[PDB]
């Protein structure tokens, strides 16, 4: 359904710092975070596709700031399967 | 370039190598509404869509102008993954 | 390159970025009447042309004989505002 | 609240061609301009946001063929408080 | 849903006389002035497209005579949107 | 490569400056009897080509490889003003 | 008023061709032709404006394939005074 | 590239001369009987086919591609003269 | 490019030298049932595709970004094998 | 309704014999001849396209043995305007 | 069994985009997602071999424009003993 | 009278080549050969003037692939005594 | 029938290591060998397309640990005729 | 009598992608193989002239990108007595 | 229909093993030979088009051993108008 957007930061308080920045920016609904260990954690934000589209680069700009910012993307619409496996929130 | 929902994808084992990695998509022109109304056509993603989506699949000499599309043997390609549709100031199509 | 008739405007957010801030519009071909007489076709703006407009769209690898479609990957573009159509002597349209 | 797209020349002919290349590029609301002196216009959008966001890319370069460009912004989600307190339309009265 | 002509000059004696002379190149109609502050004004005039691009480029020419001119600019048929939100003499 | 006979002329005033000078005509596609059976298509000329005559109208990327047209955007262009039709050994058509 | 276009070339095949080649551009008039002397020969048409500056710009380019061209111009109103004192076709009392 | 049969020859007096001592064919695809079912297509020989032979014309940026009709204006021309057509093991033409 | 199902051979013997020892084969576009439903179109082998193989091909200018073709006059060519086509999330054709 | 053929020397003399070696080269009629004035004349034939071809080719080589030879120009099918305005005797 | 593809990716976003484009790509079951911690995840996907090959390779280069990967593998048929006592999703 | 058209090649191939494309190229009647000895060979060639003019020039260009070709040329209106004293078939 | 995959080496040894690692590679059918005669062994197997591609060019890894490997190639659907004259196990 | 087309290459992996291709191209009977020892095969086809030459060229070609490939040869009318004395079928 | 051979030598043995070859090459039909004086004779045979093209450019071969080769040309089907006007024995 909704799009999806994803920012993964070598430290907590960068991935707050870009959610606070990504849900203030647009109309998206954050939905919680993926810690994968080793330090890196990961916001996860979905919603309409252009808002997230302009959600992460929000983001991403304000949490360089912090520090180090892994990777940032943006997937417009997840495959059915996707969803149903991986924790974002749009679980059945 | 024309309008169009992606319908299936296309699995070739035994292809010519400069593609591998290519994503093959089956796509079928919609009119300008959502409702596909066409025969199939297969082209390769560029952009990441899936099933159920509508894109605009570019068609031969300029279907390779993008990387991952170069040099490489491509008539089709996707270049965008539509959003809205207008027509005469009323939405015929939304996502 | 065809009598084209501008009806609507087509909106990608996630695009081949070398074609953003290009402008596509959606185009059916017409008689010499301004009567559309076609399937819906897609092609990028170079003219700054609007919906309601009689247009000519060149396609194919000629459609990028043109700045802000050189490299880039499209098939279609506008290149004319129509202002009259003669056949044998009587003018079929006007502006 | 409605997206918003903005663009400000010095000039004025830039204004009305970025002005009208935002509207023949997507579904928007021309919405009225501004006037701050000094020659600076300003050009006031409004809609959905996928479409503000495509129709300013494409003023942009629209008024770039004319030249000067002072500024060129898009906001998605205005909090209520601009919108109430600004004359960018949308606001309730 | 007429063309459009445009011409904005850094001084009032540029926009007159390029007036007059776009007037008199085609049969193309003065709608009025705009002036934005700080100086600038715009001529506007309106008529067939291809009057108003012989109107112009005959009055640009006529123009640069007296003083700088900012810009020229031609919309063969501006949207219906604009005409109604501009003063551009075609307000409903 | 296609014979075709003229039936009108198109006239664009803002159009891509490039080709500026260029004559734009409207062709129908003819059997080789002379009775046009076909779309109308707008097309260039490069032959001096008028109202009533039997053309051929190369199109696409290889309608550029003339002067006046060269890294022009056209995708259809005349080469030919046709005199006469064989069909089997029977003249068909003459000038 | 109608429009005005004018080719004025030294030879005379540079009119016809610049004449001929206005006429199959765009629906205009051709009017007739004013002979100067000299070899200095005038094609003039009238018609629709955006059709003779269509078709002016096809002969000036057509007619430089034979050469000379001395000038080309194009008039989208012409005073009435012109057209009943010169001989460019709308004249009055026709 | 399809399957043609030539009908007849166009003949112009009027061309660009880079095409000059070009033999200009007309063709029909056939199908595999030498039985022709399409509109007449013209197509410039560079093979020696004459009437009542089964050719195939490739056509458009890639019929240029043959030592003559180089930086020619020309989408279609003829490559091959066929001696038979083969399909599941029986021959559907012959010679 | 096509879906396509290989229907049979064909053999020139006078033909363009550059292309010999190319491969020609006849397929005609099928829906994604491996159910043949269109026009028979030529094109050349690059895989060692045999007859009865669901193909695809693609066309034109960029039919010739290959190796076995790459400046010779061809505009459509075989680049792979298909194995499975998915629609909807169920298979309609497999090897 | 037929073509057009013709060629413009600087004097009498070019014009007459590149009239007669046309007449002698294919079938075509002569009209005539235009005098532009400045020494300048004009010979005109007219009949099929292919032939005027050969004519005027045959002229323009034929000519410059006497003199100088301006221009030479074939048009296969003039507007039906223009034989309605020029004297090229196909005249109503 | 089921065919076996697996893609490793140090980030998280970079497993995603990596899953997500596999699944677009071919007929393919996405299994689930393996942590080993440290920041490495790893997708898992099982199909048919053909499918499965042809999601791998998009993977590979779909999580390269984000970046890292550090291992791309594909198994064909696993051995029994390996379904039964790994999480590959087939396991009694 | 008919158009001529005559193609004179040293071998004998270098005639059918050229004798033979000239007829495919257009309605033209391939109406014999005369031999001058010494190897000369002369192709005659007669019709329509076009077709002729076009015939001839696909054999001088189709002949050169063989090599040689002495001479190529094209008469549109040969004179009544020719036709009637010289073996070029039209002759009464 | 199936697809088709051969491996040639100058060895009896290295085939056999070669047929050894293609089985247990993928879903393959092993149905014998050709001896060529003067050293040179062939092995050869059958079985879906991109299970032969996968399961060869994973074996033929393990013959050049052991010695020198002449050809490799896969054939996914041979001709009918083939299969009838040649002794690859798809014989009537 | 049919045509003759023969193909020997050092391998086996190599007549097979030549003698399969040569079959895939034309209207030709694949008619066996001749192994004269030493690693040496010989592929054999027959069929009508123009075919044989067309499949013959195609399978040089696709045996070429295997390599080697020792001799490609195609004879139109095979004498009477050669059919009679040599296994290449049609006897 | 019947295509044609065609050799012309400069010497008449050179055309007479030209001519053997040829019908010793493939089945071809050999008519006979023209003489176009001046030494130069001309072998022509005709049949289907592959056998021919094989047939020549193995007789082109096979006199080149004596001397030269003046020219060799294939055609693939004489226009119906050649065979009625030309002696290269398919006249009615």
């Amino acid at each position: 359904a909704d799009a999806l957007g994803m920012i993964e930061v070598r430290g907590f308080v960068g991935m707050v710092e870009a959610a606070d920045a990504m849900v203030k920016a647009a109309k998206v609904e954050l939905i919680g975070y993926e810690k994968t260990g080793g330090g890196y954690v990961t916001a996860v934000v979905r919603g309409d596709v252009a808002a997230v589209k302009a959600a992460t680069e929000a983001g991403q700009r304000a949490a360089e700031r912090v520090g180090e910012v892994v990777a940032v993307h943006v997937i417009p619409r997840p495959h059915v399967n996707v969803d149903a496996a991986l924790p974002l929130g749009r679980t059945p | 370039m024309v309008l169009g929902k992606v319908v299936g994808t296309v699995v070739a084992s035994r292809k010519e190598p400069r593609i591998e990695g290519l994503s093959l998509l089956l796509v079928r022109a919609c009119d300008p509404d959502g409702t596909p109304t066409g025969g199939a056509v297969v082209c390769a993603d560029a952009v990441g869509a899936g099933v159920g989506e509508v894109v605009l699949y570019a068609s031969g000499s300029s279907a390779r102008q993008t990387e991952v599309t170069n040099n490489r043997p491509v008539d089709a390609t996707i270049m965008a993954i539509v959003d809205l549709v207008e027509m005469g100031g009323d939405v015929r199509f939304r996502k």
